[PDB]
């Protein structure tokens, strides 16, 4: 079988920038090969064909080049709708092979991240079960610190994080921190409080709740 | 529009064999192939094999001979994918894929394009479960600066994945959905938030819309402010 090596298997860089992918094929393919791209939570995508050809409806920022077994995608003008995992692909022989992808990443300016939080809803709680929600919105870098406060004490080992990838528009990251309790220890406190800590706050921002109002 | 559509995430337990299905729409179905790529937790991209839904014959990857069955069905546009002795490591996103011809690189039929959304097929044990649906109401701790944020929390789902659009596709601006969480009961929990004006939160409408094909749930959650 043919192997398709990519390198780098990750790359940061800016709006704007020109950007070069390889790939390198274990045998000669020819023309013989095409890149795709994969956007978040979608499909791969045909971007290149033919190893320079420009699939219809692809921006032409993107463009392929070389022969034989070394190719290279290049991104003359990086956007960030381009944040995405490319991949190459060989149709020289099957079974047909990709390369291991490369992960492309946007280094953009400080934001801070606006910050929300939402108490458990009426339904939830009847269900016996409390989560309390804090959103960090739309902040770069990702490094963020969320601290959980509940009557001014301190949270440990009752939330879990998630983040998003970076946004296709503005590629800032979102972080969600979900506070559970049962009702009972819900009811058992008044002011609930997440705290959160960027680099783009001069300080740290808390937002908070009294349970009830 | 040429469109590759597949049938939704499965749960199966080792052993067992899952059937996914493409249903092709918007182009001559007999005259293109249709192939099988899969994508492990890694993300690498796997080829499987072809169909040809003209002949019927097919053509698999030797690491899937004697356990992947291609058939189609022209009389409804469709393709299958049948894997059977399911294990651990065929958890994966299974993808559908159009594919022109075999023999002249020069053209842009004969590339994987258009592909199908992807199926989702977990190997576990494990029995489905259906998410409960939650609104995260917009409040004055939850309005910044003219804006207000909302969502809706999905608790307690198993297998991945659950998928939320809000208004029925309508409203995709502002829009982000969270990657699921793993809960320690072994159950899946995501929200999916948008930030709106703060000043029509009483005339405009936003519902969540949230799809959990495993156990076949669908849930629509009007959110409004909280009286
Ligand atoms: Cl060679
Ligand atoms: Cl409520
Ligand atoms: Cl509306």
């Amino acid at each position: 079988d043919i192997q398709m090596t990519q390198s780098p298997s990750s790359v940061s860089a800016s709006v704007g920038d020109r950007l070069t992918i390889t790939c390198r094929a274990s045998q000669g393919i020819s023309s013989w090969l095409a890149w795709y791209q994969q956007k978040p939570g979608k499909a791969p995508k045909l971007l290149i064909y033919a190893a320079s050809s420009l699939q219809s409806g692809v921006p032409s920022r993107f463009s392929g080049s070389g022969s034989g077994t070394d190719f290279t995608l290049t991104i003359s003008s990086l956007q960030p709708e381009d944040f995405a995992t490319y991949y190459c692909q060989q149709a020289n022989s099957f079974p047909w092979t990709f390369g291991q992808g490369t992960k492309v990443e946007i280094k953009r300016t400080v934001a801070a991240p606006s910050v929300f939080i939402f108490p458990p809803s009426d339904e939830q709680l009847k269900s016996g079960t409390a989560s309390v929600v804090c959103l960090l919105n739309n902040f770069y870098p990702r490094e963020a610190k969320v601290q959980w406060k509940v009557d001014n004490a301190l949270q440990s080992g009752n939330s879990q994080e998630s983040v998003t990838e970076q946004d296709s528009k503005d590629s800032t990251y979102s972080l969600s921190s979900t506070l559970t309790l049962s009702k009972a220890d819900y009811e058992k406190h008044k002011v609930y409080a997440c705290e959160v800590t960027h680099q783009g706050l001069s300080s740290p921002v808390t937002k908070s709740f009294n349970r009830g109002e | 529009e040429v469109q590759l559509v597949q049938s939704g995430a499965e749960v199966k337990k080792p052993g067992a064999s899952v059937k996914v299905s493409c249903k092709a729409s918007g182009y001559t179905f007999t005259g293109y192939y249709m192939h099988w790529v899969r994508q492990a937790p890694g993300q690498g991209l796997e080829w499987m094999g072809w169909i040809n839904p003209n002949s019927g014959g097919t053509n698999y990857a030797q690491k899937f001979q004697g356990r992947v069955t291609m058939t189609r069905d022209t009389s409804i546009t469709t393709g299958y994918m049948e894997l059977s002795s399911l294990r651990s490591d065929d958890t994966a996103l299974y993808y559908c894929a159009r594919v022109g011809a075999h023999d002249y690189y020069d053209s842009s039929d004969n590339w994987f394009d258009p592909w199908g959304q992807g199926t989702l097929v977990t190997v576990f044990s494990a029995s489905t479960k259906g998410p409960s649906v939650f609104p995260l109401a917009p409040s004055s701790k939850s309005t910044s600066g003219g804006t207000a944020a909302l969502g809706c929390l999905v608790k307690d789902y198993f297998p991945e994945p659950v998928t939320v659009s809000w208004n029925s596709g309508a409203l995709t601006s502002g829009v982000h959905t969270f990657p699921a969480v793993l809960q320690s009961s072994g159950l899946y929990s995501l929200s999916s938030v948008v930030t709106v004006p703060s000043s029509s939160l009483g005339t405009q409408t936003y519902i969540c819309n949230v799809n959990h094909k495993p156990s076949n749930t669908k849930v629509d959650k009007k959110v409004e402010p909280k009286s």
